[PDB]
RNA sequence: AGAACCUUACCAAAUCUUGACAUCCUUUGACAACUCUAGAGAUAGAGCCUUCCCCUUCGGGGGACAAAGUGACAGGUGGUGCAUGGUUGUCGUCAGCUCGUGUCGUGAGAUGUUGGGUUAAGUCCCGCAACGAGCGCAACCCUUAAGCUUAGUUGCCAUCAUUAAGUUGGGCACUCUAAGUUGACUGCCGGUGACAAACCGGAGGAAGGUGGGGAUGACGUCAAAUCAUCAUGCCCCUUAUGAUUUGGGCUACACACGUGCUACAAUGGACAAUACAAAGGGCAGCGAAACCGCGAGGUCAAGCAAAUCCCAUAAAGUUGUUCUCAGUUCGGAUUGUAGUCUGCAACUCGACUACAUGAAGCUGGAAUCGCUAGUAAUCGUAGAUCAGCAUGCUACGGUGAAUACGU
């Protein structure tokens, strides 16, 4: 399970690049940004929340 | 001398007209509509508004410009020529509204949503 | 001799009156304010589904807006200095102090 | 039709079984696009044998479905259904004056 | 509801080559339809030479019809047609056939279209005969 | 669709952030600096049953001011628990902190101190519409223009989900100029979960 | 491709390095996926770890058409009826 | 919203057990870098430098530690989406859906919510044992079309002088630029209309009939979906149903289903010259020019956290030349050869460049799908996901029509 992946993407490595930035909060890898480091998801529940700005919403 | 002069809107393709007494006569970016536009042997509608003002004519142009394309970029030269008319002669839009040419077309591109792909057009049903 | 800056913060009221905060503290003590020349003012976007396990084309999109502001001010001296550092807040703002 | 089973292996049987029964339909009338068959043991804990099928049609489609005991109970109880659930359609029959 | 004017003709002051132009204006390209028509007004006004109108108008006076057909149980009614239709369809077969003779040129197969039918034969004299065959042998059980 | 708290519908209009600091593009850094925070705070749940709280960062200090209906609570007598949360917290922020307790008015009429109350007495074995009976009670009481409440789950600790609100007061929900203040919550005792969605209306 | 170029694990290598010169060897065990032909490797016998069990193959004289990560397909018969 | 390892859940082997990792109690401690040996690594065997740093009055307290013990425990991608919460599609952006009071009625129940008109709509008005209120539509908000003001750089050049070049001087006048203004509200009029509700028409106006779109999706159905987002009721495991490593595999193919992409050609293919966008990325990333090269790329290095500099040059098109209707210069799969980038690593399983080879295929049969105007259709552009990598997704523009009788 994901449990030991925990520490995986936290151990160190070899050399660079056997990685991945996967989410804090949740621990969905896939789905991710390199910008807040959040799964799909938590980024909606928290966009809702208005926590960060953020701005959410319809202009486009 | 004088010269008028207003500014051109549609299609995200913006023109200052200039427009000055003179032969009638156009360089766009210093350059003529004629071999610039392609192709275009359509510029009897782009005098037409001289055909219905002032009619005939005639007065030299200026205009600077930029922005999409020929269709819009051609077609953002009038509304600043027939405004300039209003400031030439308000008397001639009765013969300019009537005939339209000074309303600025406020219709453009639209967004996308889900729903297109590379050509626009939305999905299919399960047939089968 | 002059002296610029640059703002950005994510509310369009508080970032312009902030500038009148510091441009009145400014040319109180100074003068030859350039007045808030605006700028283009780009935004992002941000695009997620609503929803978990499948139901990709039923989705949602965001953005973020990022708002610059220039003004400068002439003929420098000590003085607006202090109108500078003096007072910024609310401190969404990014002040950048230059010349 | 896909014929999955959920947490049941389809058997080459079963698969004989079903399509055997709606070639009795080319009585009317086959005519055959596709055809699917859902069927699950959804525990209850007296839990299941869940049958829903699908039939495409000529301008139209018919779903059906039904739960019983057994497999083959439920492909015959569902029978009888998507043979009614068809017949009748059309006739119909002339006009105007005028 | 309208049907979005086009305004005229800039060559040669008609107006029906504009609405002929955006029946060849296929993939949004104007300049290439324009090309060819333009071009078999070259050709067509130099083989037995004269007007465009002469072989034009005449030619799509020998095509265009007068009564269509609609259906409504299945009844096929004879109808008279609204000009804009007529003349709409009139130019629908004119380009729609005029693929249809499997030939090269741009323009050949337009100008020969145009001219055979000023002529009364091809196709679109044809469709018109035919048409009017639907006509008037259908008046009976739905008119 | 289907639903949405409005509040994501309602901010960047009618409400501040719920947290705040310079823009810079170190964002990683910094919003999972304020979760740290806002991880701690649930001890402070047990003693304190704040609403929420929104931090501003000043250009090199940290302003918290914690929105509680607990202040004497909070404060203490004389400040003697504010100040190792200064280090407690600075030992993690690894940075330091002004709190400045923001006492709650009105008083208690806000949603989510009463979310998690109801879904307390809910806790300890109650009859759970009673509560609500009471909540709406106190609440027109207060002063208040509209509301529902609403709960989820295996009620009574019994058999499969259920659900139910009680709707008293007009609650503009569809309008944009609302400025209401929606709430969750997350308490069970033996069988499953059971949430609230409470609701509110009242100025705009 | 590689970056000017042939390369080796360098533990291989160093274990083909104790093997080559005295009375050679018909006999290596491995797991040789980053490491390839090349006439070095001559005279020798290896045996790569497909995934499940490695099996002997014998380095023949213009084993050039060919490598080492690979002789018989871990997809293994076939996968396919036909 | 990126399977070479990682990911990966699956398989092999090499493996460990208070364990991969977490807290507590006990013993200490600043926490270990560089190599050697073996190992495939995991890792060990060692050498070795981690070495109480804040406080200490001699000790201790303490951030943080070592390996061990310590039993709880840890952990479970083990099961149950019909034990659930949360979250979301659905009919449906349809026009409906309820209640307090009162009446009626044995009673369930109806009334309001019905009859007439009217609107896109429970929209309004009238009449009415009904009256009032709620949710719902509209409205409120975002964007867009016009103008006014505010301010002028990195943006513009109108008068100019000037540079190859708005390059420099200067000006913000213009366009542009972001925030408050005025504006369209059947509002003004005419008509039709139970005069009311309204509807038809006209004037102006940039915009006349909720201007266009966006957001918002009622009660609720589908025992809809998800225990694998997260959490979690219950059950189960616990030297393994847990956890570590190197390799495989998640992509195999006689085949079928869906979805997209590319061809079946002269409205065109091959080649030369030339005009036009929008949006947006960039910190050690964007790599300007120059240089090398058949090109992928390689060298160099100016500038630049951007109205600047760069990314990046638009394609369709326009001008011509040729090909002259072939399975053709259509066609562009196939396979090999030789190479570039990244990666420790491009064989199962990365993309791309140069050379050759040239499959089927001439518009698709029955059947079947979408779309009402800048729409369709077509040609481009950037962005994320990223070491590498999109016929996909999202966003941007360019070009750009046919039809709409009537129900």
């Amino acid at each position: 399970a994901k449990t030991s992946m925990v520490a995986k993407q936290q151990k160190k490595q070899k050399y660079a690049v056997r990685e991945y930035t996967r989410c804090e909060r949740c621990g969905r890898p896939h789905s991710v940004y390199r910008k807040f480091k959040l799964c799909r998801i938590c980024f909606r529940e928290l966009a809702y929340k208005g926590q960060i700005p953020g701005v959410r919403k319809a202009s486009w | 001398q004088v010269e008028y002069r207003g500014t051109g809107r549609r299609k995200n393709s913006v023109a200052r007209v200039r427009l000055v007494p003179g032969e009638g006569n156009i360089t766009v970016n210093n350059r003529d509509v004629r071999e610039y536009l392609p192709f275009e042997s359509l510029i009897l509608d782009l005098n037409q508004p001289f055909d219905v003002t002032e009619t005939k004519g005639n007065y030299d142009v200026l205009v600077n410009v930029h922005g999409g394309g020929f269709t819009g970029q051609a077609q953002a030269i009038r509304h600043g020529i027939a405004r300039a008319l209003l400031e030439a002669d308000p008397e001639y839009r009765g013969s300019l509204k009537r005939a339209g040419l000074l309303t600025r077309d406020p219709r453009m591109k639209e967004r996308k949503k889900p729903g297109l792909k590379a050509a626009r057009r939305s999905p299919q049903f399960s047939k089968r | 001799q002059k002296i610029r800056i640059r703002l950005k913060a994510y509310d369009h009221r508080v970032i312009d009156q902030s500038a009148e905060k510091i441009v009145e503290t400014a040319k109180r003590s100074g003068a030859d304010v350039s007045g808030p020349i605006p700028l283009p003012t780009e935004k992002s976007v941000y695009t997620i589904i609503r929803a978990v396990h499948m139901y990709k084309d039923s989705r949602e999109q965001f953005e973020q807006r990022t708002h610059k502001r220039l003004i400068d001010i002439v003929n420098p001296t000590p003085k607006t200095v202090d109108a500078l550092m003096g007072l910024n807040l609310p401190s969404g703002v990014d002040i950048e102090i230059k010349l | 039709f896909e014929i999955h089973g959920d947490n049941l292996t389809i058997t080459d049987a079963i698969r004989n079984y079903i399509e055997e029964k709606i070639g009795k339909l080319e009585r009317y009338f086959n005519d055959v696009p596709n055809a699917v068959a859902h069927v699950k043991v959804k525990t209850y804990s007296n839990s299941a044998t869940k049958i829903e099928v699908t039939i495409p049609l000529k301008n139209v489609t018919l779903r059906a479905e039904e739960r019983n005991d057994d497999l083959y109970a439920g492909i015959d109880l569902i029978n009888n259904k998507l043979e009614r659930q068809v017949r009748k359609y059309k006739t119909r029959i002339n006009r105007k004056s005028r | 509801v309208p049907k979005r004017d086009v305004l005229p003709d800039p060559i040669h002051n008609s107006k029906l080559v504009t609405k002929l132009i955006n029946k060849i204006m296929l993939d949004g390209k104007r300049g290439t339809a324009q090309r060819i028509l333009y071009s078999a007004f070259d050709l067509v006004e130099q083989r037995s030479g004269r007007d465009a109108l002469e072989v034009f108008e005449e030619a799509i006076n020998n095509i265009m019809p007068v009564l269509e057909v609609k259906a409504r149980s299945n009844y096929q009614v004879p109808v008279e047609v609204r000009p804009e239709r007529r003349t709409t369809l009139g130019l629908r077969w004119l380009v729609n056939y005029a693929r249809l003779r499997g030939e090269k040129t741009m323009e050949d197969r337009l100008a020969n279209e145009i001219l055979d039918a000023a002529n009364n034969t091809g196709g679109a004299v044809k469709k018109r005969e035919d048409t009017h065959k639907m006509a008037e042998a259908n008046k009976a059980f739905a008119h | 669709g289907q639903k949405i708290n409005p509040i994501g519908l309602r901010v960047g209009i009618i409400r501040d952030w719920e947290a705040k600091w310079y823009a810079e593009k170190d964002f990683a850094s910094l919003l999972h600096e304020d979760l740290k925070i806002r991880k701690f705070i649930d001890n402070e749940l047990k003693e304190a049953s704040v609403s929420h709280v929104e931090i501003e960062r000043a250009a090199n200090r940290i302003n918290i001011a914690i929105h509680t209906g607990k202040p004497g609570m909070v404060i203490g007598k004389g400040g003697s628990e504010i100040e190792k949360l200064r280090n407690k917290l600075n030992a993690l922020t690894d940075k330091k902190v002004h709190i400045n307790v923001i006492e709650i008015k009105k008083v208690d009429l806000d949603a989510r101190l009463v979310a998690e109350n109801i879904a307390r007495q809910l806790e300890n074995r109650a009859s759970f519409r009673r509560v609500q009976k009471q909540a709406i009670t106190r609440a027109m009481k207060l002063g208040a223009k509209g509301i529902k409440t609403q709960v989820s789950g295996r009620l009574g600790g019994a058999d499969i989900a259920r659900a139910e609100q009680y709707s008293e007061g007009t609650v503009p929900l569809h309008t944009l100029r609302a400025d209401i203040d929606y709430a969750h919550a997350e308490a069970d005792t033996t069988y499953g979960k059971l949430g609230v969605k409470v609701w509110i209306y009242r100025g705009e | 491709s590689i970056k000017k170029g042939p390369f080796v694990d360098e533990h291989l290598m160093k274990k083909v390095e104790a093997q080559e010169g005295s009375e050679k060897k018909q006999v290596i065990k491995t797991w040789s996926r980053r490491s390839t032909i090349f006439p070095n490797f001559i005279g020798h016998t290896f045996a790569v770890y497909d995934g499940r069990k490695h099996v002997p193959v014998y380095v023949t004289e213009d084993m050039v058409g060919h490598k080492l990560g690979e002789f018989a397909p871990t997809r293994t018969f076939k996968g396919h009826v036909a």
